[PDB]
RNA sequence: AAAUAUUAUGAACAAUUUAAAAAUUAAUCUGUUUAACUAAAAUGUUAUAUAUAAUAAUCUAGUAUUUUAAUGGUAUAUUUUUAGUAGGUAAAUGAAAAGUAUAAAUGGAUAUAACUUAAUAU
């Protein structure tokens, strides 16, 4: 500790910044200088191709964004094929899907349109019952 | 403006990548070979010749 | 210096800025039970006539 | 670690300023010297190209100031723009009032 | 609120959603036509 | 103008339409790293171009797309990134109030911070490649074959691990497809 | 051991403040190897620079194109060459004057153009020319 | 340079440096052999030969640094 | 178009070895003069090994190529900051230069001893062998800097009396020879 | 205090740095 | 002295209560806002800033299978010269960018060497003249400069070098 | 949160923590689950594929996330599949493809699109799709399935025109005008619109609309004439229309 | 893993043996019977060794 | 101006205080959320309570914000079953005061554990999430209620499907590894041929 | 380095000393404020609770068992060795071509005492 016998102390304000995660160590690994530190080996690492360039730089080539979301879709229905899917299941499918198929940006919440939509599912049984196109036309 | 080319990160664009290995790895329940029983009960008897 | 609650940091882990007993465990702890009349939390082992 | 143990000449690579950056001959059996021998001998930039101009954006020092007021070089030189009694100031030595 | 009244403020409402998740298993039986009651 | 070029014809029309589509930039500009692509505008420290004219961005350190990413070490060459100066002017005031409490002292210092806005109009991308590389062995492949991949990936599970935490088994035997197929 | 457990509580720094002084201490002990050096070296003309030499191994450095040059072996190899390469060395801002030995009608650009003057350099980022040539004049 | 004497910030500002992480480059005379050995321990010193030096800038073997020296305004 | 050197002339060492051969990599520990304790370079490390002298921006392809150029080619111009940075660069040539041409002169005149370091430097390090057989305020500085920097301390006047003139002799019956004893 | 140049120092603005024009011919003549 | 009345004074719209109403207590108010934003601005903001960046960029890379330390020193070995900013818009705009950077950096790639330092060729040493020809290093070094003016970027020109090094002799008079 | 919340000092002691339809809702999905454990769903076979979608339509309604459970979900849409592959053999009408179209319309609301279905309403012709179809599917993001779904609304108002029945006329309407909104293309959605004449319709429908919708119909050459063709720079517009 | 490896038990293939539900080392029949045609003749190897071989044959 | 009313919702009010997995405000989100299942077997409580706050508070996620609350839900199991290196369930006390004189209690983790061992799990959470979100009350409060302890494996998120959380110690280290000496195998060509 | 202006901010013992208090019951003293913007940036407070130790039995003192972290080995990473833009320079003596009036309908010369004055409002 830095604080001696002689010397005054002081409170110092708690540093409260985000801070990295510690990573396991690998002595012999980070000695030799052929290995680098960093360890990731993962599904997608053999679609993750590496190609040398004239500059000195690394040309990576790579299955695009809908492709990587596809394979984790097809995951998914791999791991929900044995006991069924749940609400979660299906509703992280949809967005999937969305996802893979929007090309677009979306700033409305999910739930809206089944807010709306909710006279659908729920029936009224009186004489003031709403179905699609309901006007005094019609009645 | 704030826009992507190749797409903007998602909760469920890495969540079904796992870790992988770099090589073959030698499994637990495994039929070992002829060679694989020869030095596995020779290392167990050079083990239990020094204990007794 | 106290940085944090007696659950993470305890009452005398104040003082490890400070050379001597105070960076080791004390021997007794009367922080459990009945309070002390005065106050005393901790009790290291004696050195010779001297206990802190 | 803040104590870096690395050979001080990589502190100042010579990579990108070779002795032809002095002597643009010295491959050569010619020792013509071309330094820039202090920053304050820079006479500004200049335009490559006719067809690709400087901007007109003004700085501080260039933007900021006041209108000229004929001074006593000015009035003796041409005495014609000698035309109010504003014109006629004390000698430059006084600065003004405390 | 303190620390305990804000967990107990959390987590009433899901001890008695355990509660009824227990009682889920029970009422599993009286569906199947045949009703038991719960035999300690 | 995207033309891939390469010694060896089967990775270069296996390569070459890959580079099709729009493309990012990550370029090095005024001490600042922006992340262009094709239409945007970025406002970056004070350039001494008049508005309305085309200029290239030199720095690049890196160009990728929807299919590739070239990872420049520590830049990129043959990329063209060309985009016009729409403006310039300064951004919005700083204002910097010093003042010891000890003296009757203020100072107050304006910062318009200037700045040129530019829209990238063209990003371009010819790359001049050597091989395949292999990335765990560290080599530079002679051949190339896009139906194998070059680098097989396989399960962490060898079972003597008790209390190695295990996740879901469709995730952890899964198997990836062929790209370059 | 009841000196040593009891100095194992006297220590007025953590142990990666302890390791950062060391560093230092080595670093100082580094640059007192460094001036044990002698001065100069004797060397000879046919032998490349990199023979005598009195030197974390089998790894590149970032001196690698430094190191491949002080082992090609030398490029004057007798006396004789040097002088020789070096009678045609000339000097061009010189104070004093210059022989006419091989032509004559090659004028000079000094004397061409005076001393005031200078050609018109292309002023651009990639060249940068001495500007203000009066300034130059001590 | 400044948290130590004023004998040490003069014998560095003999060696031209005036602040934290600046660098020079000076002969092997003993006046600056005897600066560096009085500052041995605020400054981290490295030694290039003179064929060293002539190899790391581009300059030919038959040209030597005095002529260079006189050349330099 | 894009610009990318990490030299004045654009040359560099082959970047990828030929076909099917084990590739060359640097040095990974930091380069300190000890075997042990070995330490991974650090990020700062990696930069001054690639040339960029610390941090980014500085002594590096990053800062000396052009940032940015027009359409038809044409360059951009020379800015304040850029001659001052070649006026810095031609420095530390000319430092370079004079230091070479001082040590060369001296070489020339004899002013370069035969003996390694300073009186003091011999006097305090037992590593090295043993060789036998205007104004005037400034001035006083450096002679009483001289005077406090010269010895550091002083043999006990319990065995030479500095005082009286007396020294003491080297005693070296029990030196050694291999400098092994000081380098472990 | 003197100052050394040791580090790099960025050039100062002087009125002297002001970019001239041109002496242009007319287009008459 | 100088309190920047006049121009705080317009700014009393911003604050609520007796410091908009009042002019003495807003003027206070607004000069000490103004004196602690700008010591914020001045020694604490970077700090937060940087450690948001550093911490989005550590949870990008552990998606992936590594921490931002083995990521940093990697980066830094390879000579990718990648600031945390931009690090960090790849990870949140290019995924696939920022995972080929991660796998750049896990294998076993040779990085590029280092910077060399500039040779003088053999031409230098050549007696010349060796009893109206060009010098030899002077010939090799514009042959460089002709051969680098056609690397970058296509031209008219050509890609030839001879007949763009022969062009004084397309302008020269044949007498 | 008069319900979620109770105190020990004595607040909200008689409003929290009803248990008023907890018991219910779980007998009454114990019932749907118990055929899976018996393996034959004899309330299921007792329901009518109407009352299936009503029965499906309730569970996703009172479950307050607006979602049902997806054991219950799936159970449901397998008994009802089933049904359909076992009964659209025989005889099979239009109010029987209405039922479809508005089970699909409930799975697309409780989150989960059934493919199989979709598929089915897309490929089988001969009979004009309902509201519900097309309220369905103007939620998904699929360009080939939004571009059938838009021939497809054409041929069911092409067919309502020409029965003259204005209750489907109006209710395809409505549907269309959602459709239309979600569509990506504003030229092919504004065109069909515009040929289809939504606005009169839609106006005329209403309850005092029409001296109003009849103007617009007669007016609407002249306001598509003054309607900008582009909706960006509209101060810049309007400054060089003042120079004009 | 620590107190395992600190105890100096090792981790052999299942075909040799295993850790049973009980947490007791059973040993393979076909391990014991290749450990038995290996160490017939050693000093070590008594009749109570070919009683348990029989026994786990 | 901006302004908070002093007329507050209170904890004796009867509208009560609200639950901010039901709230609906700009800074709340719940569309993009994953449901993990943490395993509270055999690992240490401080370690277990860290790893579930990193995805509480959704510094896990790479576009984390710290002015918008978007993490993901953890339902922690097996709480029974959380460990504590020595005996420290009898030597680390949990402290608190009340607004009396002499009202302190300092209880033990075994006390704690015997009452409720949920709540210990909810303390240590607390404790890393006051460890970088303690300025305000919403960042304090919204985490905490994303985070399911259940002393069993019984829960009711079945529907959720959550999966299962693997995290991987980062005390690996071996402090040392010497290498095994092995018969050295000699090829033919190697003696001088 | 001169010619000029001012100067009262105030310590008692002990130890050592022709060299260093190195006696920690000793301090050897002038604090403290100091920051153009955007980026970059190398810094350190963790604990180890058993080896002259701990856990155990026999007998009139011997012995048994224990898992003894190495002290430069053990990395990387985390907040002060850098650039680009602004931008005269190395920090304390007012700005005004409009009354200084031929100028007379769109001149912001607008001057900037938080505390002794007077009135007013709360
Ligand atoms: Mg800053
Ligand atoms: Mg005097
Ligand atoms: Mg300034
Ligand atoms: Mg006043
Ligand atoms: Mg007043």
């Amino acid at each position: 500790g830095f604080g001696g016998f002689g010397m005054s102390v002081y409170t110092p304000k708690k540093d409260r910044r985000f801070r990295v995660q510690p990573l396991p160590s690998l002595h012999a690994n980070s000695l030799a200088d052929d290995t680098p530190l960093v360890t990731t080996t993962r599904t997608l690492s053999p679609n993750f191709r590496a190609f040398a360039l004239q500059d000195g730089g690394v040309f990576f080539t790579h299955p695009s964004h809908e492709q990587v979301m596809r394979v984790g879709q097809n995951i998914l229905a791999e791991e929900t094929k044995a006991t069924g899917m749940t609400s979660m299941d299906t509703y992280v499918n949809s967005r999937i899907q969305s996802i893979i198929a929007e090309n677009t940006v979306e700033n409305v919440a999910l739930s809206h349109w089944r807010r709306r939509h909710m006279w659908n599912l729920v029936r009224t049984h009186g004489k003031l019952q709403r179905h699609w196109g309901v006007s005094d036309a019609t009645k | 403006q704030r826009r992507s080319v190749q797409g903007t990160w998602n909760p469920w664009l890495w969540n079904y990548e796992t870790e992988r290995r770099r090589t073959e790895a030698p499994q637990w329940r495994r039929k070992l070979s002829e060679k694989e029983w020869d030095y596995y009960v020779g290392q167990y008897s050079a083990q239990m010749k020094q204990e007794e | 210096v106290q940085t944090g609650s007696p659950t993470h940091q305890r009452e005398y882990e104040r003082f490890h800025h400070l050379p001597g007993d105070v960076r080791t465990r004390p021997q007794f702890d009367f922080t459990f039970g009945e309070t002390r009349a005065d106050r005393v939390m901790f009790a290291w082992r004696k050195r010779g006539d001297l206990q802190l | 670690r803040y104590r870096l143990f690395h050979p001080r000449r990589e502190a100042i690579p010579m990579h990108m300023c070779p002795a032809k950056t002095i002597f643009p001959l010295i491959n050569s059996n010619n020792l013509l010297v071309k330094t820039r021998n202090s920053w304050e001998d820079f006479t500004g930039r200049k335009e490559f190209d006719e067809d690709h101009p400087l901007p007109v954006v003004g700085s501080r020092l260039n933007g900021r100031t006041t209108q000229h007021k004929w001074n006593h070089w000015d009035q003796y030189l041409n005495p014609q723009i000698t035309q109010s009694i504003k014109d006629l100031t004390p000698t430059p030595e006084y600065v003004g009032m405390r | 609120d303190s620390f305990k009244e804000h967990y107990h403020r959390v987590h009433l409402p899901r001890r008695l959603a355990l509660q009824r998740y227990a009682r889920q298993q029970s009422l599993r039986n009286a569906a199947k036509g045949n009703v038991k009651a719960e035999e300690v | 103008a995207n033309g891939l070029r390469c010694p060896d014809a089967l990775i270069t029309r296996t390569l070459n339409p890959l580079l099709n589509g729009p493309k990012f930039a990550v370029i090095y500009c005024g001490n600042h790293q922006y992340k262009v692509a094709v239409g945007d505008v970025i406002a970056v420290q004070r350039l001494r171009v008049e508005i309305g004219s085309h200029i290239a961005l030199k720095k690049v350190l890196m160009v990728g797309g929807p299919r590739f990413t070239a990872i420049g070490r520590p830049l990129l060459e043959g990329v063209r990134v060309t985009a016009q100066v729409e403006e310039q002017k300064r951004m919005r005031n700083v204002v910097s109030l010093f003042a010891t409490p000890g003296r009757r002292h203020v100072r107050w210092v304006d910062a318009p911070h200037a700045a040129t806005i530019i829209r990238i109009c063209e990003i371009f991308y010819s790359p001049n490649v050597v091989g395949e590389l292999d990335k765990y062995k560290g080599e530079l492949l002679e051949t190339f074959t896009p139906g194998q991949h070059t680098n097989p990936v396989y399960p962490v599970d060898d079972g003597y691990d008790v209390f190695r935490k295990k996740d879901k088994e469709a995730m952890e035997n899964a198997t990836t497809f062929l790209d370059l197929l | 051991r009841y000196r040593t457990a009891w100095r194992e509580l006297l220590h007025p720094l953590p142990v990666r403040a302890r390791k950062m002084e060391w560093l230092k201490r080595d670093a100082v002990e580094e640059n007192e190897e460094i001036l044990r050096r002698p001065y100069y070296t004797i060397k000879s003309y046919a032998l490349p620079p990199a023979v005598g030499r009195q030197e974390i191994r089998g790894g590149m450095h970032s001196s690698h194109s430094l190191d491949l040059i002080m082992r090609q072996p030398r490029r004057v190899k007798t006396p004789e060459q040097l002088r020789a390469l070096r009678d045609r060395l000339r000097f061009i801002g010189v104070t004093g004057p210059m022989p006419q030995a091989t032509s004559v009608s090659t004028k000079s650009y000094t004397d061409t153009y005076g001393s005031r003057l200078r050609p018109r350099y292309p002023e651009s980022w990639d060249t940068v020319p001495p500007h203000q040539p009066s300034r130059e004049l001590l | 340079p400044f948290k130590h004497s004023w004998e040490v910030n003069r014998m560095l500002r003999e060696l031209r440096l005036e602040f934290k992480g600046q660098t020079t480059i000076v002969p092997d005379i003993p006046q600056v052999r005897k600066r560096i050995w009085r500052v041995r321990h605020i400054v981290k010193v490295d030694v290039l030969d003179l064929d060293e030096a002539k190899a790391l800038i581009g300059v030919p073997e038959h040209i030597s640094f005095t002529d260079l020296a006189s050349q330099l305004p | 178009y894009s610009e990318a050197r990490s030299n004045y002339d654009g040359t560099s060492l082959p970047a990828w070895p030929a076909p099917g051969k084990k590739p060359t990599y640097p040095a990974a520990l930091s380069e300190l003069r000890l075997p042990q304790p070995r330490m991974r370079k650090t990020r700062t490390e990696w930069m001054y090994y690639h040339g960029h002298g610390g941090c980014p921006g500085k002594y590096g392809p990053s800062r000396e190529i052009a940032d940015f150029e027009y359409a038809d080619g044409t360059p951009a111009s020379i800015s304040g900051r850029r001659f001052a940075f070649k006026h810095h660069q031609d420095h530390l040539l000319v430092q370079l230069i004079r230091a070479a041409a001082t040590v060369e002169r001296y070489d020339a005149s004899g002013l370069l001893p035969r003996i390694p370091g300073t009186a003091e430097q011999r006097n305090w390090d037992p590593a090295i062998p043993l060789f036998l057989d205007g104004t005037m305020v400034s001035h006083v500085c450096s002679r009483v800097v001289d005077e406090r920097m010269g010895t550091p301390t002083h043999t006990p006047n319990e065995l030479a009396n500095r005082h009286e003139g007396e020294t003491l002799e080297a005693n070296t019956m029990f030196a050694t020879n291999d400098p092994s004893a000081f380098v472990s | 205090v003197t100052r050394l140049y040791t580090s790099y120092y960025t050039g100062v603005l002087y009125p002297n740095q002001l970019v001239q024009p041109k002496q242009r011919l007319p287009a008459d003549v | 002295h100088y309190r920047a009345k006049l121009e705080l004074d317009r700014i009393r719209s911003m604050l609520r209560g007796r410091a908009r109403l009042e002019r003495k207590v807003g003027l206070k108010r607004l000069f000490f806002l103004m004196r602690t934003q700008t010591r914020y601005r001045v020694e604490q903001q970077a700090h937060w800033e940087r450690a948001i960046v550093r911490k989005n960029v550590d949870s990008a890379a552990r998606e992936h299978g590594t921490g931002w330390q083995h990521l940093r020193n990697e980066l830094g070995r390879q000579n990718v010269m990648l600031l945390p900013r931009s690090q960090q818009l790849l990870a949140q705009y290019e995924p696939l960018a920022f995972r080929a950077v991660v796998e750049l950096c896990a294998s076993r790639i040779p990085p590029p060497p280092p910077p060399v330092v500039a040779s003088v060729p053999e031409e230098s040493y050549t007696l010349w003249p060796p009893a109206s020809l060009s010098h030899p290093a002077a010939r090799v070094e514009l042959r460089c400069g002709v051969e680098r003016v056609l690397r970058r970027g296509p031209s008219g020109l050509g890609n030839n070098v001879n007949e763009l090094i022969d062009a004084w002799k397309e302008f020269d008079v044949s007498p | 949160n008069r319900a979620d919340y109770r105190h020990a000092i004595g607040v909200n002691h008689s409003t929290a923590f009803w248990g008023t339809g907890e018991e219910l809702y779980d007998f009454m999905v114990e019932l749907l689950r118990v055929e899976d454990d018996g393996r034959i769903p004899t309330m299921l076979d007792l329901c009518t594929r109407e009352q299936m979608v009503d029965l499906l339509s309730g569970f996703c309604g009172v479950m307050p996330c607006g979602k049902a459970v997806g054991d219950v979900f799936k159970t449901i849409t397998d008994a009802f599949l089933r049904r359909v592959r076992n009964d659209i053999s025989g005889p099979w009408s239009a109010h029987d493809w209405a039922i479809v179209e508005r089970m699909y319309l409930v799975t697309v609301l409780c989150d989960a699109g059934n493919n199989e279905i979709l598929q089915l309403l897309l490929s089988d012709t001969a009979s004009p799709r309902g509201p519900d179809f097309f309220a369905a599917v103007s939620r998904t993001k699929d360009t080939p399935t939004k571009k059938r779904a838009l021939c497809l609304l054409q041929e069911a108002i092409d067919n309502a025109s020409a029965k003259a029945d204005k209750v489907t006329l109006l209710g395809l309407l409505e549907s269309g005008s959602e459709f239309l909104l979600s569509l990506v293309d504003k030229g092919v959605a504004h065109t069909f619109a515009t040929q289809n004449l939504f606005d009169y319709r839609i106006l005329n429908s209403f309850l005092h609309c029409s001296l109003v919708a009849d103007r617009l119909r007669v007016e609407q050459s002249v306001i598509t004439s003054l309607i900008p063709s582009s909706l960006r720079d509209v101060q810049v517009q309007m400054l060089m229309s003042n120079e004009r | 893993e620590r107190q395992f490896h600190l105890l100096g038990y090792v981790k052999w293939p299942k075909e040799i043996g295993f850790y049973n539900a009980g947490d007791n080392f059973e040993l393979t029949p076909q391990a014991a019977y290749r450990i038995y045609k290996q160490n017939c003749d050693e000093t070590f190897w008594t009749r109570l060794h070919n009683e348990k071989t029989i026994i786990h044959l | 101006a901006p302004f908070k009313s002093v007329l507050r919702r209170h904890k004796h009010h009867p509208e009560g205080l609200p639950l901010y997995n039901d709230m609906s405000k700009q800074w709340l989100c719940r569309e993009g959320e994953r449901w993990w299942l943490l395993d509270a077997r055999g690992e240490q409580l401080p370690r277990v309570a860290a790893v579930a706050a990193q995805y509480i508070t959704g510094q896990h996620r790479p576009d984390f914000t710290p002015g918008m609350i978007t993490g993901d839900h953890v339902v922690i199991v097996n709480i029974k079953d959380v460990v504590m290196v020595g005996d420290q369930w009898i030597r680390v006390p949990i402290t608190w005061q009340t607004a009396y004189p002499g009202g302190k209690y300092r209880i033990r983790l075994t006390d704690m554990y015997e009452r409720d061992p949920c709540m210990l799990m909810w303390w240590f959470l607390k404790d890393e999430v006051n460890r970088h979100f303690v300025r305000k009350l919403k960042t304090r409060i919204a985490p905490l209620e994303k985070a399911w302890l259940y002393e069993d494996s019984i829960h009711p998120h079945a529907d959720k499907n959550p999966r299962p959380l693997c995290w991987t110690d980062p005390e690996v280290k071996g402090w040392k590894y010497r290498d095994p000496q092995f018969i050295r195998r000699w090829k033919p060509n190697e003696f001088m041929h």
